[PDB]
RNA sequence: GUCCCUACUGAUGAACUCGUCGCAAUGGUAAUUCAGCUUAGUACGAGAGGAACCGCUGAUUCAGAUAAUUGGUUUUUGCGGUUGUCCGACCGGGCAGUGCCGCGAAGCUACCAUCUGCUGGAUAAUGGCUGAACGCCUCUAAGUCAGAAUCCAUGCCAG
RNA sequence: GGAAGUCGGAAUCCGCUAAGGACUGUGUAACAACUCACCUGCCGAAUGUACUAGCCCUGAAAAUGGAUGGCGCUCAAGCGU
């Protein structure tokens, strides 16, 4: 195997960490630099394929895409940071007022029968003397910091999980000087911010997660066989990966009702297939359509971010067109995409007589 | 197809240098006193057989290169016979022979000393006694070596001369107009300067007539020797006039700017009209501008008249400078080396056995024109538009859109999209570029 | 795109769904799922089986003749593309479609009388 | 007027071509030089469609037609289907067949007067040709071969024959054809006329590697709108032939 | 190792090829009066040094062999090879009128091309030493052949026992057991007044047979099953398809063969008209599952075909064939 | 130039080093044999395999003598394997054909028995004009 | 063939970096600030 | 890109020509070797192909 | 005829009040080769022949993931058929260490399936600029420009 | 064939001299033309050939990561007295 990868262990912590954001130049516009999601599952498209040189040119391909389910985001912090001999330090943390109980959720083990106490004291120092605590904070990363992050967190009630417990991340704001971020990042406190606004369709992004764990096994599948070269047994699996460079095909709205409906396919569908996805549920919000496949198991928090450097690449400058999109059975050979047409096609049944 | 593919041949030094740091760099040479006297053995056994396979392969790839003169076309044998003194090359090809199995008897003789060997300071020394006594044999070489290098490179930069094909041989004396016709009809380079022997070698050249391909060749040109003794340069003229089989255009210059009597060019192509006994001799009067026919002594008139009434000698007139005569000389000659190998081809094939050849079928299968018996034509559609029509020429500066032009604008191969929406033809040409429903 | 027909059962084959069977004579076999291409390689009779659509329409369990499903075929003259005739194509199969559906349900009834 | 072309560094311009007498069909693919040679010949004188067939580069080889209709298998999508209904004026009759045969440009040969057809097509596609192409059906072989798209070449002034056909069977050809029929090779001496060029009545395209007496021949036996080539060129100029194909 | 290739190294011979030929002698003598002897591929120094032991000394021993072997005394040895017209000329110059008495064959191809383009080449080395062997051999003589176990084996065992008398496979000790390196020895030269031209041709002789009847019940009383064509397919026939009319189903006396080779049994009006098709179609038999059965034949299965067979059988019944 | 396919998408390997084929053309060889796959690389203990459209060196076993002599290269044009498409169809034939070609790409034969692969008449403009049916 | 960390083929990325797919990339970041700034402002 | 301080200008004087100016040899004449060391010929014959820019006079602009 | 310590691969862990978000010393490190289109039947060439930079698209090997689709697997003992024996027969079932046969979701899987694999600086051979040694000259001595799949890093894994 | 000092073989002299070879290289198809040896004018006072002696570089190296004992040391923390 990879030596690159050589410290097989499991992953220290389940959500994973960015460990590294795009070079920042202050000439550019603000702009947020990564996002949250859950994994749904892969559904199956067909693209018209615009590829000048490829043998599939102006033909239709098949392709396999994932479906990630992305609430919006609300974000609740700012926070700062300075350079330094040793490295970066973190110098200030200011928070909001109305922190919502899902991220308060995350400061405890034990929210059952806590107290519910956390940012209580935070709260009175909004209306102390008239804020001055919190305009002394902010003031400290204008003139001190080289670069400001944003906390933000995702809402669990809009997902279908039995979790309730919200997914706090750091966000770095590139592009404009540090009196500029912190003014955005003071602004966009107590809001949602949605997927719509920090991605964008027909984009390489960049997608972290944990993989799938397999436990122990022997040398036959954790190195691929017929000190740290010696292949030697131990734990597959539950490992952090960055994967790079995967296509935005679509960003659904959740709203919209007609998510899985294309230019060419008149059929007002949503991206949920027909009977759920399996072992997930229903995607109700945003979502955002990856091409090909993505690490983690289903409803694990998938972290997305933008991609480091400038693409060097003709598929990054690609417009992606979407003829249909699969809405059949996950949980079988499904060869219906809705309700209506199955019945259409199978006529009235015998419980549909006797209710009727 | 030539003979550029020989590989090159190095002298006495570099063949031991390439020898022997063949040996060093690709085998191991790290031995110890203290190892058993078998492993002793087999390391230097494998130093001098390996010494011997590396030689052997040099050697035969030599020999196996250079042509064989016994296998050859004879024009070609005489060529090279009268350019590289053939004896010479083939016992310079034997001293390659012989140093080649000399150094597979050392080989043989030395690997079973070391069999025998008793220590590591007698199995170094055997050693070295058989790499140097191999040395010693490639530098004997020497001489050899530096002949085989210069007749290859002579070789490479060789013409390929087709002796099968229609071919129009260019022959005279010097300074005549020989090398300025072959560039007058053919592109190729041929040194055109007024004096005595610029030609040093065999020139080639073709031209294209009725959709086919011929061959020019122009010689150095011969002077009035007996032809017991000649110039090596005059004799690869004369090899070229008598073992191909060509249509030879004799030139002769009636004014005396040549250097040479017209006495001289009359008793030259007499005494090497036995060399063209079979091909059919154009002679071809050349520099007409600046004296012509008619100004000559009619004694002199009498001769080359009487050089006509040979039986397939023909005079024609041309001159180089004005082009005014070089076109037709060319289209008469070549239309009667035509004629000529198309009666030869029917005869091969027509011979006196009562069966048309198999061969001479295909070909009257392929020339017979097939037309139905009704004679009626069928009808032919044309449009009006076509008959108007400008041809494309691509230096106009006034074409048209030309699809690849738009590509080149637009990016190149990989990165232009085309449109297939703008040839669409629609009752309303708004109605282009939608998005045309599929499945509902 | 085109949405198929399973050769042994009938319903819809989807892109990339299922295998494609093509035979030495020219003839290309699409199938739905792999119960249905399994079935065919040990030649069984989809006239047999109850659950293929072959068996309903010699069986007489849904109805074949009608103005409604005579609408509906596979066309080999292309038609220039007209954009008023393709909006009220597909106001028509939002009528074909509905008509078919009060149709089928009378004849249900009719069997179920 | 004959020219020779590339569609990529291959030779067989009538696999990725098919040319009539009111359109042409060109593969689509890479650069548009195969395309701009066609147009330099055609300067908007007949239309011409860039299309696929049945998602693969082989046009000619699936298609076949004159200018009064077109017939491609029923391999082709109904987007290909449109694409070329679109493209053609509605003086073109479009059919899609369901012929197992598929390689409808392997197996049917037409001008617009006669088609020569594959001698096991059906009967239900001998009479869709004679209905759409609006010509007469013949059945025959081109020396002992049934593709006779492959290799035989024809247009309404004339038709270019496999090498190897017998004298005899050429006489009888042409007689039920009614034009001048020529044994003779394209592409440096490959049999293969149909896969190798195409020709319609007043200009031909061919490989780049055919010769220069092969396209003296293409030529002579499809006239041109000038009138130096009526077919009887053969028997004057015999001795290039005599040399060049011995 | 083998123990007659040591016993050759220790006294016998330069290899074991000499333990062979007098291994053959031992089985059948015809060394011992012969008179002249002709080795096609001479081995080296084995074959020619048991031909001068037993032999009279030095009468007409002709070494002609494609591989330069060491010349061996007292044996006129060539290095030229055999398949050529000018060899073989060079063969009648020096044997003036003295045709062979015997004729030795030592077939040695490049083995190793996956052991059919080696039994090929090796068979056709052993026809054209049959070539010359036929062109010269007396009335009565022997030909010793080496040849390798294969289909085309057969075929040269046929044309020996066509052309000799007493043909005899020897395989004898001293022979290579691993390959099929076997011996054969033709007698009994019949001399024909002409040499046949298409009984020696390659073509003729390694043609393949007639194609045996292919298992029409296996395809049609149980379809379901497996042995798929490994083979290739049959001259013409192309397309894959065959169709006739239902009639010459009935008509037949073999309906298992037509059922399993052709692909439907057609019911369209012929041009001339025939009135039996028009009965079997007009028929209270023959009803929608028939129908749909005869359309397409090659998917059906043993009840489907099964059925067939009763209705021609009803059919017969109603039109009076007699079975 | 060597006889590798240029620009031929990925698709399932169906035939290894050591399968009998059918010949599809009318050269008079009846089955082939494959000792090598053009074009595919060699690691170590991999047998290389073809697919449709690929030439390999094969050697016929049952047919006309005079094809039997030597070694031929030889373009698959059938194969049961199922393989996928990019169009999104798995699909496969009912036996694996091939026919002889020599090195530039042309074939021996006349014409085709049975079906061309797509991908074999796309590469191979040849067969493609060989081909009775292209599916 | 050519590294992936040759200096040529550097060199021929730095050139599609600044003039094709940095307009590309400059546009779309354009679109979204102005996205992100009328949330923030609202 | 030139060193800065070195100006080129195109000679309308004589044909193919151009002249680096400037105060510093240092700047002008490394400018014009990096011309000559980006217009090379690669993996042909020397003997055969002249392409090329070349340094021809080297001097003062007074 | 002489089941234990340690090393390695993984997993926990006391003390710092419990957590949440982080930084990054150090250790490891990863991509590789071929083909096709264009350039172009161009430069070059007597002919035969015949490139390359930039641009575009695939494939082999390696590496890391993934299960929309296809194939495989079946204790879903899920449904159906069937052999022997039994519960008196029907219905419903039992036993035959899962009787046998067909289909079979979910899950696991397969270059038998799909996806992804990224850029700065300094150098070596070598090619230069200015310029002494040495009144010529010199790429080196002081000063200095470029340049290899190399080196060090970023991207990537652990903390 | 052409060969003028310069593809080769052999001789290699005299005059004018300040000095200049029957020529040291580049070059021509042969010449031509350039260049060297040698000579004169201008600038300027010390040079340049072969050896010897020290110190330094090369004068051959494989394969787990490592050794003037280690850090490190350069008008030394190296070498001689
Ligand atoms: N006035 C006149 N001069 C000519 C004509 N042709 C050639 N010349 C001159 O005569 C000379 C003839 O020499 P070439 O052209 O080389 O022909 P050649 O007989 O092969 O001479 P070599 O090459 O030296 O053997 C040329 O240098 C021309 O200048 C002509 O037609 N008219
Ligand atoms: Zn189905």
């Amino acid at each position: 195997g990879s030596l690159a990868f050589l410290p097989r262990k499991r992953a220290a912590r389940h959500r994973g960490r960015v460990k590294s954001f795009p070079k920042d130049d202050p000439k550019k516009p603000v702009h947020l630099t990564a996002a949250m999601g859950y994994k749904a599952g892969m559904t199956t498209i067909v693209r018209d394929l615009d590829r000048p040189g490829a043998k599939a040119h102006k033909k239709e391909v098949v392709e396999a895409v994932t479906i990630i389910d992305c609430p919006p985001m609300v974000v609740v912090g700012l926070v700062g940071y300075i350079e330094t001999p040793r490295g970066l330090r973190s110098l200030t943390t200011v928070w909001a007022e109305h922190l919502s109980d899902e991220v308060k959720r995350r400061f405890y083990k034990n929210w059952y029968k806590s107290k519910k106490k956390a940012f209580t004291k935070y709260a009175k120092k909004y209306a102390e003397n008239n804020g001055a605590s919190i305009t002394r904070e902010l003031e400290r990363i204008k003139k001190y910091c080289t670069v400001v992050r944003v906390l933000a967190h995702t809402q669990i009630r809009k997902t279908p999980l039995k979790q309730k417990k919200a997914h706090l991340m750091e966000i770095q704001i590139n592009g404009g000087s540090v009196a500029d971020k912190v003014e955005f990042g003071r602004s966009l406190f107590e809001k949602p911010v949605t997927i719509d606004t920090i991605f964008e369709k027909d984009e390489m992004i960049d997608v972290i997660a944990v993989t799938k764990g397999h436990g122990f096994v022997g040398v036959t599948a954790r190195w691929g066989t017929k000190q740290w070269t010696v292949a030697r047994a131990g734990q597959m699996g539950y490992h952090h990966r960055t994967s790079v460079n995967h296509k935005i095909y679509r960003i659904g709205k959740g709203d919209d009702e007609a998510n899985a409906s294309t230019e060419t396919d008149l059929t007002k569908k949503k991206i949920t297939p027909m009977g759920g996805f399996v072992r997930y549920g229903e995607v109700n919000n945003d979502y955002v359509m990856i091409k090909g496949s993505v690490p983690g198991v289903k409803k694990r928090i998938m972290t997305l971010r933008k991609s480091l450097f400038t693409h060097t690449s003709r598929k990054a400058l690609e417009k992606v067109e979407l003829k249909w999109i699969d809405t059949s059975s996950e949980f079988g050979h499904g060869a219906f995409q809705t309700a209506a047409e199955k019945k259409q096609f199978m006529g009235t049944l015998k419980k549909d007589l006797q209710t009727s | 197809t030539g003979w550029k593919d020989i590989p090159p041949v190095p002298t006495a030094q570099e063949f031991i240098d390439i020898v022997l740091s063949r040996t060093q760099r690709r085998l191991p040479t790290q031995i110890r006193p203290g190892f058993k006297i078998s492993r002793i053995r087999a390391f230097y056994t494998r130093k001098v057989k390996f010494t011997q396979e590396t030689c052997s392969e040099k050697f035969g790839a030599i020999i196996s290169s250079f042509p064989v003169l016994s296998d050859q076309h004879p024009f070609h044998r005489d060529l090279m016979n009268i350019l590289y003194d053939a004896d010479h090359f083939k016992v310079a090809l034997g001293q390659i022979s012989t140093a080649k199995n000399l150094i597979e008897t050392i080989s043989r003789d030395y690997v079973r000393l070391l069999k025998y060997a008793q220590s590591l300071y007698q199995c170094k020394q055997l050693k070295r006694a058989a790499l140097g006594r191999m040395a010693t044999l490639i530098k004997r070489l020497k001489d050899p070596l530096i002949y085989l290098d210069q007749v290859r490179q002579h070789l490479a930069r060789l013409p390929d001369i087709n002796p099968t094909t229609r071919t129009l041989l260019v022959a005279g004396f010097p300074n005549v107009g020989k090398s300025s016709f072959v560039r007058s009809v053919t592109r190729a380079d041929t040194p055109v300067e007024p004096y005595a022997f610029t030609t040093k070698s065999l020139f080639v050249g073709h031209l294209d007539y009725k959709y086919l391909r011929y061959q020019v060749i122009d010689t150095p040109g011969i002077l009035d020797h007996p032809l017991e003794e000649m110039n090596t340069i005059e004799m690869q003229s004369v090899t070229a006039l008598a073992h191909l089989r060509a249509a030879v255009l004799y030139f002769m210059d009636i004014s005396e700017q040549c250097g040479f009597s017209l006495k001289a060019q009359i008793n030259l192509f007499k005494s090497i009209k036995p060399l063209f006994a079979n091909k059919m001799v154009f002679i071809v009067l050349n520099k007409m501008d600046i004296k012509k026919f008619e100004e000559l002594d009619p004694e002199m008139q009498q001769e080359i008249n009487d050089l006509t009434k040979s039986g397939e000698v023909e005079i024609l007139r041309a001159s180089c400078a004005t082009q005014e005569g070089v076109q037709e000389v060319k289209n008469h000659v070549c239309e009667r080396l035509l004629v000529e190998r198309v009666s030869q081809k029917l005869k091969a094939g027509t011979h006196s056995n009562g069966n048309i050849g198999t061969r001479l079928q295909e070909v009257m299968a392929r020339i017979h024109v097939a037309t139905p018996m009704d004679g009626t034509t069928r009808e032919t559609f044309i449009p009006e538009a076509v008959k108007n029509l400008k041809k494309y020429d691509k230096n106009d500066p006034n074409r048209r859109v030309l699809a690849r032009d738009i590509e080149e604008a637009n990016g190149g191969a990989g990165v232009f999209n085309v449109d297939l929406r703008k040839d669409w033809i629609l009752e309303n040409p708004e109605w282009k570029y939608d998005k045309i429903p599929e499945i509902f | 795109m085109r949405i198929e027909n399973c050769f042994f059962c009938g319903r819809p084959a989807w892109p990339s769904k299922g295998i494609t069977f093509m035979r030495n004579d020219g003839k290309a076999f699409r199938f739905c799922r792999s119960k249905c291409h399994k079935n065919f390689k040990m030649k069984r009779n989809p006239r047999k089986l109850k659950w293929t659509k072959a068996y309903r329409k010699n069986a007489g369990k849904e109805m074949v003749v009608d103005s409604t499903l005579q609408f509906a075929a596979r066309r080999n003259v292309p038609v220039r593309y007209n954009r008023e005739l393709w909006q009220k194509t597909l106001k028509a199969m939002e009528r074909i479609s509905e008509i078919r559906a009060r149709r089928e349900r009378v004849f249900y009834k009719k069997r179920m009388a | 007027m004959a020219v020779r072309a590339q569609f990529e560094n291959s030779n067989e311009v009538g696999v990725f071509a098919t040319l009539t007498n009111s359109y042409c069909l060109v593969a689509l693919g890479a650069s548009e030089n195969f395309y701009s040679v066609f147009e330099a010949e055609l300067q908007d004188v007949i239309p011409i469609c860039r299309t696929t067939i049945a998602g693969t580069r082989i046009i000619g080889r699936l298609t076949a037609g004159n200018r009064k209709g077109l017939l491609v298998p029923t391999t082709t999508t109904d987007q290909e289907l449109q694409h070329l209904r679109n493209s053609l004026p509605d003086d073109i009759r479009i059919q899609r067949i369901e012929e197992r045969l598929s390689a409808l440009g392997n197996v049917i040969v037409c001008n617009d007067h006669t088609a020569l057809i594959h001698p096991d097509l059906e009967r239900e596609t001998e009479e869709i040709i004679a209905d759409v192409l609006g010509v007469e059906v013949f059945r025959q072989t081109i020396a002992d071969h049934v593709l006779v798209g492959s290799y035989m070449a024809l247009s309404n002034q004339g038709g270019l024959v496999h090498p190897k056909t017998s004298i005899q069977d050429q006489d009888e050809l042409s007689s039920l054809l009614g034009v001048p029929l020529v044994a003779g090779s394209v592409n440096r001496g490959s049999n293969v006329i149909g896969g190798g060029m195409v020709v319609n009545d007043w200009l031909a395209v061919t490989g780049l590697d055919t010769t220069a007496p092969e396209l003296s021949v293409i030529e002579s036996v499809f006239r041109l709108g000038e009138g130096a080539g009526p077919g009887a060129i053969n028997t004057s100029m015999k001795n290039t032939i005599v040399e060049s194909f011995y | 190792l083998d123990k007659w290739y040591k016993l050759a190294k220790e006294k016998g011979y330069r290899a074991r090829a000499a333990f062979k030929l007098i291994q053959l002698n031992k089985k059948y003598g015809f060394l011992e009066k012969a008179k002249v002897v002709l080795d096609l591929c001479a081995a080296p120094g084995s074959w020619c040094q048991v031909c001068a032991e037993t032999m009279p000394k030095d009468s007409l021993i002709i070494g002609v062999d494609l591989a330069p072997i060491k010349p061996i005394p007292k044996v006129i040895t060539f290095q030229s090879d055999i398949t050529t017209e000018k060899c073989r000329a060079t063969i009648r110059s020096h044997l003036k009128t003295w045709k062979a008495d015997v004729v030795l064959h030592d077939g040695a191809p490049n083995v190793g091309t996956a052991w059919v383009q080696d039994s090929y080449n090796q068979a056709e080395l052993a026809l054209h030493s049959l070539k010359l062997a036929t062109e010269f051999l007396i009335e009565g003589g022997t030909f010793v052949t080496k040849v390798f176990r294969s289909k085309d084996y057969n075929k040269l065992l046929w044309v020996c026992n066509q052309l000799f008398t007493k043909v005899e496979a020897t395989k004898p000790p001293s022979s290579r057991n691993v390959s099929a390196e076997i011996f054969v020895v033709c007698r009994g030269f019949k001399a024909p007044k002409r040499i046949d031209p298409r009984l020696l041709d390659p073509r003729s002789i390694f043609e393949d047979l007639a194609d045996p009847a292919p298992n029409n019940e296996a395809r049609v009383y149980n379809p379901e099953q497996k042995k798929r064509k490994r083979e290739g397919y049959e001259e013409g026939d192309y397309t894959q398809y065959k169709e006739t009319s239902a009639i010459e189903f009935i008509n037949t006396t073999d309906p298992i063969a037509i059922l399993a080779n052709y692909n439907k049994l057609s019911f369209e009006q012929p041009p001339n008209g025939d009135v039996a098709l028009a009965a079997l179609e007009k028929l209270p038999e023959t009803t929608k599952e028939i129908r749909a059965c005869c359309d397409d034949l090659k998917v059906l299965g043993k009840k489907d075909f099964r059925l067939l067979l009763k209705w021609r059988l009803r059919v017969r019944e109603i039109f009076g064939l007699p079975s | 130039k060597r006889g590798a396919p240029g620009g031929k998408l990925k698709m399932t390997l169906g035939l290894p080093v050591g399968a009998i084929m059918n010949c599809a053309d009318n050269s008079g060889a009846r089955n082939l044999y494959i000792i090598a796959v053009k074009g595919a690389g060699a690691r170590l203990n991999r047998l290389p395999a073809g697919g449709v459209g690929d030439m390999v060196m094969a050697t016929v076993k049952k047919g006309k003598p005079e094809l039997r002599k030597k070694v031929h290269p030889a373009v698959i044009v059938r194969q049961a394997k199922p393989w996928k498409r990019f169009d999104g169809v798995f699909l496969y034939f009912e036996d694996n054909a091939g026919v002889i070609v020599n090195p530039k790409g042309e074939m021996k034969g006349s014409a085709i028995t049975g079906p061309v692969g797509k991908e074999a008449a796309e590469l191979w403009p040849r067969i493609a004009s060989n081909a009775g049916v292209v599916m | 063939a050519k590294s992936a960390r040759a200096s040529r083929i550097k060199e021929n990325h730095q050139r599609f970096k600044k003039n094709i797919a940095g307009p590309v990339e400059a546009a779309r970041l354009e679109r979204l600030s102005a996205k992100l700034m009328a949330i923030a402002q609202a | 890109v030139m060193a800065p301080g070195v100006e080129v200008e195109i000679s309308k004087a004589q044909k193919d020509e151009l002249i680096l100016s400037g105060n510093s040899l240092e700047a002008v004449s490394q400018s014009a070797a990096d011309i000559q060391q980006i217009c090379k010929v690669r993996n042909k014959d020397i003997r055969k192909f002249l392409d090329g820019i070349y340094v021809s006079e080297k001097g003062n602009i007074v």
